[PDB]
């Protein structure tokens, strides 16, 4: 079975830059029968490149394939945000077909702050027994952000789990979202709620609270 | 879009699933039909194919003595067949389609053939697991003046408690693309999923334009709609 193997495994780029990914595989590759596809993050594969060099039907004229027997290479000229995604080169030539590990591509930009948003739970799940309190932090560059949940003044830590969405294919900002999950006891028992936000756009951290029972 | 596939589901281990590929053309025309998964977070894997003009299909190796690929003609509808599931078979099955101008046959000439996927339908998450599906939870994520900033209101639906994956998101039917964010689930210590999605707006709508998230977890047939609107005081 032919192995692909695909170099670098992530690449890092700013927009307007030229990516260069590497497709090497371990016997010669017949016809020159080799693809590469572009998977953006939640989405389905979709066609970039086949016999190598011939540029599919709808794509951009920035993305051109090269290559032969066991060396391949796929080129985006000028790095557009919206090319965010992995790329994945397959040979067809022999049965079974097989595919490279992919590449993931990611794109640097400037620095920009969060904008901060705080959700008290809902009286809805509260009744059930289980308060979530959400912290949005929306749009911001460096990945790297710290959210630290404090009720009334005291630090928490252990019941809270956060997520963060892949680079936006338009700005190539993240947004995470930090969940502070308490029983209803807990969360009674307590008034202020506060979410405190450190990001390198930031001067100083900015912290979103709110009391339980004030409108 | 012209590649409909059946949906997500959970399966029990020693079990079978059965994926389906429907060409939305009302024919199968000389393509051929594959099957390609991928475990979330990983690579693509091809699992093998069939050509309903010609008859033919053939497989990876891999999966030699647990697949069968069928077509039929009358819904224009393609199958793949995996038995014996095992945890490890957990993927997303895409339907890929290829095709072959061989100057009028299957495959002859000019250079390289029908290896390349040119159409791919949305994909199939079947998770193999014993545990049972269970709905989610949909709560609001009510926009309120500690959600604002400027002229800008943010609000959303949290997702919780749910089993396996996935779980899509739309907004007001898909009327409302601009500004959303779905967050990644995450696996809490209860073994069940949770994910939020939130969207930005204009705070002077609020008042006026109507904010319904559409969650649709297939695994446990289960679509809510989420009304989300300022809370009273």
């Amino acid at each position: 079975e032919l192995v692909l193997t695909q170099s670098p495994g992530t690449l890092s780029l700013s927009a307007g830059e030229r990516a260069t990914l590497s497709c090497r595989a371990s016997q010669s590759v017949s016809s020159g029968s080799l693809a590469w596809y572009q998977q953006k993050p939640g989405q389905a594969p979709r066609l970039l490149i086949y016999g190598a060099s011939t540029r599919a039907t709808g794509i951009p004229d920035r993305f051109s394939g090269s290559g032969s027997g066991t060396d391949f290479t796929l080129t985006i000229g000028r790095l557009e945000p919206e090319d965010l995604a992995v790329y994945y080169c397959q040979q067809y030539g022999t049965s079974p077909y097989t595919f490279g590990q992919g590449t993931k591509l990611e794109i640097k930009r400037t620095v920009a702050a969060p904008s901060v948003f705080i959700f008290p739970p809902s009286d809805e799940q509260l009744k059930s027994g289980t308060a979530s309190v959400v912290c949005l932090l929306n749009n911001f560059y460096p990945r790297e952000a710290k959210v630290q949940w404090k009720v009334d003044n005291a630090l928490q830590s252990g019941n809270s789990q956060e997520s963060v969405t892949e680079q936006d294919s338009r700005d190539s900002t993240y947004s995470l979202g930090s969940t502070l999950t308490l029983s209803k006891a807990d969360y009674e028992k307590h008034k202020v709620y506060a979410c405190e936000v450190t990001h390198q756009g930031l001067s100083s951290p900015v912290t979103k609270s709110f009391n339980r029972g004030e409108c | 879009q012209l590649l409909e596939q059946s949906g997500a589901e959970v399966k029990k281990p020693g079990s079978s699933v059965q994926v389906s590929c429907k060409a939305s053309g009302g024919t199968f025309s000389m393509y051929g039909f594959n099957w390609v998964r991928q475990a979330p977070g990983h690579g693509l894997e091809w699992m093998g194919g069939i050509i309903p003009i010609f008859g033919t299909s053939n497989y990876a190796q891999k999966f030699r003595g647990r697949v069968t690929f069928t077509a039929d003609q009358a819904t224009s509808t393609a199958y793949m067949e995996l038995t014996n599931l095992r945890s490890d078979d957990t993927a997303v099955y895409y339907c890929a389609r290829d095709f072959g101008p061989d100057w009028e046959d299957g495959d002859s000439y000019d250079g390289s053939g029908r290896g390349f996927f040119d159409f791919w339908g949305q994909g199939t998450l079947v998770t193999v697991s014993s545990a049972s599906t269970k709905g989610p939870s949909v709560f609001p994520l009510a926009p309120s003046s500690k959600s604002t900033s400027g002229g800008t209101a943010a609000l959303g639906c949290l997702v919780k408690d749910y089993f396996p994956e996935p779980v899509t998101v739309s907004w007001n039917s898909g009327a409302l693309t601009s500004g959303v964010h779905t967050f990644p689930a995450v696996l809490q210590s209860s073994g069940l999923y949770s994910l939020s999605s939130v969207v930005t707006v204009p705070s002077s709508s609020l008042g006026t334009q109507t904010y319904i998230c559409n969650v649709n977890h297939k695994p446990s047939n289960t679509k809510v709609d989420k009304k989300v609107e300022p809370k009273s005081c």
